[PDB]
């Protein structure tokens, strides 16, 4: 069937790049195209998971639950996954997503905070959902520490724990060391996954490193459709996996056509490895901060690059886009005061 | 004459509360009630002159000189069992647990409405920190929606909030509506493990009319902040309230955004435990107001 | 000093993406910014090297020799490099490039055809030029065969031989094995370089694999400015090399500003990892074929993707753009008869 | 009768030329002159009934029976030394080396001009293959610029072409100009190592006026291909001539593009070695016209 199971997150992580403006027509077209190409798991949610639609992360044009529902009615072979963050989404949201056809529940916490998800994994399994756990911002802690947090998720019912390079900050061996540490700790209890960003231009290769280190699930997005400089492009993951003898069950030519003809037109522009993204990757900044930093930069007349650098220095983590406003005002205050 | 109060519970919250109560002009802590004879909390209370026990609430309810007020920081299950016993015994209760058998109260918003309540609940730390801001906006204009984001040091989040993170988000969002006056509420909580531990901060977003009187809103927010400062000195406004026009991000809503930081008093809890400090500061405030209104 | 010398080929490989339409103003600005950010070598030529301006590869808007001259007068620290392909450019072009201030002569042959460059390396050294050798389409032969060809170049006077992934078709170990084979065969006789395309999204990683295998010279382009999906982005190279302890002497923030504020405005668009580029990488198609295939696809009303897929099947190599027209007509006949 | 011709050199080109001379109706090969007594070319020659020698050209100058015509496929060095001797002996010489001591001839273009010459040069394979096309265009319209791209199997490219690749491109471009009639010429050669070896092909780009008579041009191109086919049967058009308008790619020049493929006869050399074949076929054609006109 496959050596590695690919999850496409064009319709979840890509929601960041889309600024959560997806329509039913876009989701339906994309789900169908990916499904037909052989993609076994398609993630659909607000960029910040269930309950993400907000002032803080950006309002959805279309309620995510309707999009999940449409995705589940569209896909013939692919399973629909959805993301939720404890502290943002709730168990009630997970049950609602399940009722709408979602069958894979991906629960994400900051990499040091796995213990807040224990009840969520328990509920998800009781609802008959397959479980995946995300340890976000995984570059911020050492492999052995990450493995202990993975063990917490595993013990709670998690079937696959992901090393998640949220900031696109990991380089090659940094991914391998983390993946291997989780494999060594989890053994037969859970699979290990990797989900990387492209902020240092290493999305595809980091994913290869993860696979060689023992990862059995890999995230990408068609056309890189995702936060920051994007996610690993699935069409390229497939091309590369074909050449290195990693079976995915996805047809390279079909997924390339989907990426080009179906996914791309739904994007407001390409995902760029621009100065802002590079800064995030260099500074360890959570990728979804990108378009919020650009927004605050316009609002307050300060450079987005500066907001992003300072977010790094402040050690902000996933979910803290609100602090970008405080950073903007801090810059305006220092400019007036001359401090 | 100071109202004589009992504290049920002997953990961090109870101990911090003990220290605040000793400083009180209106309240005199006299009893600390526990169940663990080993409890460090009970040891501290003894040293300071309080009568202590490890036989639980039944011991307290069998005392000749009944408390005027009881503060409980145990668990929802424990307080829910004790609450009917307080009411029958005619002892006013202030509940710092999630039990919520009585009305939730936020001092600048609805405390006055509930001064006669036999049992009052302190909702959540996020609620105590953010609901006064929501209230400050909604007393000026219609607020169809308000959203609060709490950021707290990981080390200052105990197994309580951790095991029940959903309840924090749901309960706080509910208070934002019912007490804050927003038509719909949302709450988010972020646990940040940065070292040194961060002082708690909170962002409050309120949807407001596009033609809202911004100066009146800003003035109201400043007024509520000064009010909260009378009982939480470390509660501070980080910026002027910020106003924004309808956009894609805001779903076509105009809004006002307020940033607070909540530094703890360092009584017993550390300054970076403003999430816990604000609970005991607010509880003390509610107790003092009840004592002034109904008990002197 | 540095552990690895970076060559920027925004103004050579990027000429492919620019369709050879660079003006003096653009070259002046880009050279200046890259020089200031600390880039030690800047390559300036037609995308197909000296003599490249033609019907086959596209006419230059500005004569390449005037661009080299301007680049040499502008750069105060960086050296100006230029590309030449035996069978396209000549020894005369090489002398003219040197006269115009070019200091690094990079001589490219198909990876199995090194022996045709022997007298070119000889002349270049005689002219006092530093020499670099490109073995193009390096994924087409085994590392040992590649190393034999590298030896021919070094023995002719080549001072650094590049593994050149012209098609963006190598994957990681494929680069490392090729670089290692060259380092072992070459020893002290010459350095080893890598030049990778982004057609499978592996430009930066392939460059890292090269360095770990012993490569002392790496090519990239600011903003990926290059043929196909582009060259490895220099600004990402520097950020990554910074993390893994490889010294380049280039400031990450400075080169990031240059890519964004100076190089990008000179690009017709971003270099894209689109269907055509991916097909090129998957099929082993020489990157510079990209825009020529698109032009022929439009001229003959056939899909570019099929055109590029067939270029790989015909085993076309660098310089064989004319054959794209023949493929286009072949596809067109099949289409014209259902 | 037939003119008695001598082949000087015993290499690949010489031995292949041997077979084309054998089939000639106007020429009869009688001598192969060599230096290496064990040459595979000399053995083949002698086996076919030719007189052979290893003493070199000096031997050939000393035979009572004078060759009417001598073909030399040695090297530029060797032919230059031998060239005056042929002249002194009154033996017309056809040069397949890069010596070029006499004018370069392309049969459909300028052969008629040089039939009386004591020494003609065969330029290059790319030249023989492409210059007829350039001529076909320039005899119809003004051609300010012509560009040829020769694609050759790597295994077909011997030491001569490889050691002197610049000379191939420079000489071919010059011929494209002087004989083809383009104001300016450019030549490109690509050696492709594909297995099985590719049949040589060539692409010819001619800039033409924007109002050019395209039908006259295409008709002319077809006529010259047929003419070339009379001496190179494997020479063929892959496509109809392609006409294009001014563009960025073409530097604002209109043009006609022509694609040919050149498959050898498979005489001494395999069919993919068309680059070597076209020299010998063209050389034989030149010899036959010289024999017709000036001799018989
Ligand atoms: O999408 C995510 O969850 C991330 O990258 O952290
Ligand atoms: O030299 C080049 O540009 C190549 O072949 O990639
Ligand atoms: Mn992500
Ligand atoms: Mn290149
Ligand atoms: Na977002």
């Amino acid at each position: 069937m496959w050596d590695v199971r690919i999850t496409d997150t064009s319709l979840r992580d890509g929601s960041h790049h889309k600024r959560h403006q997806f329509t039913k027509d876009e989701v339906g077209a994309i789900v169908a195209a990916l499904d037909a190409a052989g993609v076994p798991v398609i993630e659909v949610t607000h960029g910040d998971g269930l309950g993400g639609s907000s002032f803080n992360y950006g309002f959805s044009k279309t309620p995510e639950q309707e999009l999940i529902k449409l995705a589940a009615a569209t896909a013939k072979e692919a399973r629909i996954a959805f993301l939720m963050l404890p502290g943002v989404g709730t168990k009630d949201d997970i049950k609602e997503a399940r009722d709408n056809g979602g069958s894979i529940c991906r629960i994400a916490t900051h990499c040091t905070e796995a213990d807040v998800s224990i009840q969520h994994f328990g509920l998800a399994r009781e609802l008959g959902l397959e479980t995946v756990g995300f340890l976000m911002m995984a570059h911020t802690i050492a492999p052995e520490k990450l493995a202990a947090q993975a063990r917490i998720m595993a013990d709670a019912g998690c079937q696959c724990v992901y090393v998640v390079d949220s900031a696109g900050a990991l380089v090659l061996d940094g991914v391998a060391d983390r993946v291997s540490a989780l494999v060594a700790e989890l053994g037969e209890d859970a699979q290990v996954g990797f989900h990387g960003h492209e902020n240092l231009g290493l999305g595809v290769a980091n994913s290869v490193a993860a696979v060689r280190a023992g990862a059995k699930q890999i995230d990408g997005s068609c056309r890189r459709f995702g936060a920051g400089a994007g996610n690993a492009p699935v069409e390229a993951l497939i091309g590369v996996f074909d050449k290195i003898g990693v079976k995915t069950g996805i047809d390279f030519f079909d997924i390339a056509d989907a990426a080009e003809d179906v996914v791309r037109p739904a994007m407001p522009a390409e995902c760029l490895l621009d100065r802002n993204a590079l800064i995030m990757g260099y500074s360890g900044v959570y990728s979804s901060f990108l378009k919020h930093a650009v927004r605050q930069a316009e609002r307050y007349g300060v450079p987005a690059s500066a907001l992003l650098h300072r977010a790094g220095q402040r050690k902000l983590i996933g979910g803290q886009e609100d602090q970008l406003i405080d950073i903007a005002l801090e810059i305006k205050r220092e400019l007036d005061s001359g401090a | 004459s100071k109202a004589k109060v009992a504290i049920v519970g002997s953990g961090n919250i109870s101990t911090d509360l003990l220290y605040k109560l000793l400083r009180s002009e209106w309240l005199e802590p006299r009893w600390m009630v526990g169940i663990d004879p080993e409890s460090d909390g009970l040891a501290r209370a003894a040293k300071l002159g309080l009568e202590t026990t490890h036989e639980g609430v039944d011991w307290l309810l069998a005392q000749p000189d009944k408390p005027d007020l009881v503060f409980e920081a145990t668990s929802a299950y424990v307080h829910r069992d004790a609450a009917p016993k307080y009411a029958e015994a005619g002892i006013r209760a202030i509940d710092l647990t999630p039990a919520a058998v009585g009305p939730a109260v936020i001092p600048p918003a609805n405390l006055r409405e509930h001064l006669d309540a036999p049992n009052v609940n302190m909702i959540t730390c996020g609620g105590q920190a953010t609901i006064p801001i929501v209230y400050a906006v909604s007393r000026i204009v219609e607020v169809p929606y308000a959203e609060i984001v709490a950021s707290v040091a990981s080390v200052s989040a105990g197994p309580g909030t951790r095991a029940n993170i959903d309840e924090f988000t749901k309960t706080t969002a509910r208070g934002v509506q019912t007490i804050g006056g927003a038509a719909r509420g949302k709450a988010i909580i972020i646990l940040n493990p940065a070292d040194p531990p961060m002082i708690m901060r909170d962002t409050i977003f309120c949807a407001i009319p596009t033609d809202a009187d911004r100066e009146a809103i800003a003035a109201s927010i400043h007024d509520v902040v000064k009010e909260v400062q009378t009982y939480v000195p470390g509660y501070r406004l980080l910026n002027e309230p910020q106003f924004d026009e309808p956009s894609i991000n805001s779903g076509g809503q105009a809004l006002v955004t307020t940033f607070v930081e909540v530094e703890g008093a360092g009584d017993y809890l550390p300054p970076y435990a403003g999430n816990l400090d604000i609970m005991t500061a607010a509880a003390t405030k509610v107790g003092e107001e009840i004592a002034k209104e109904t008990l002197v």
